[PDB]
């Protein structure tokens, strides 16, 4: 990812596509009332338009924990396949 | 020559032509597939102590 990202609360996903998790956002001009519902649990917070923009500030940068290496595990997954 | 009126095929040659092959046990299919499916359990279960799921699809952390 780059240093500056320009997405969040504009042209966003408004609703979920599955039934396994129920998403409901309510966008005003400034903030948004998101309502998430997964399983028995529920949560609903207020995400500002400048709260999603600070999300991509410090990146996650996922990386694979392999037994030997990612190369070897992809060959061994093919031999298992 | 009374022995030439006896059946010339021995009692030995009957017991080796009637019992020619050692027969397959009923339990040797169980205890040979079970020991081979215990390796299918080990490698491929998700509750085994030696699963291959972290060796073939390394986890994204």
């Amino acid at each position: 990812l780059t240093t500056f990202t320009f997405s969040g609360l504009q042209d966003a996903p408004v609703a979920a596509l599955s039934g396994s998790i129920k998403l409901n956002v309510a966008a005003k001009a400034g903030k948004a009332e998101v309502t998430v519902a997964a399983g028995a649990a529920k949560a609903a917070t207020q995400v500002s338009a400048a709260a999603l923009r600070k999300l991509s500030g410090s990146k996650i940068s996922l990386a694979e924990v392999a037994r030997i290496s990612v190369l070897h595990s992809s060959i061994q997954n093919y031999l298992l396949s | 020559d009374r022995v030439l009126s006896l059946p010339a095929v021995s009692k030995n040659q009957v017991l080796e032509n009637v019992f020619h092959t050692a027969p397959k046990a009923p339990v040797e299919h169980l205890e040979k597939m079970v020991s081979a499916n215990s390796k299918v359990y080990d490698a491929l279960n998700l509750q085994s102590k030696r699963v291959l799921i972290w060796q073939v699809k390394p986890a994204l952390f």
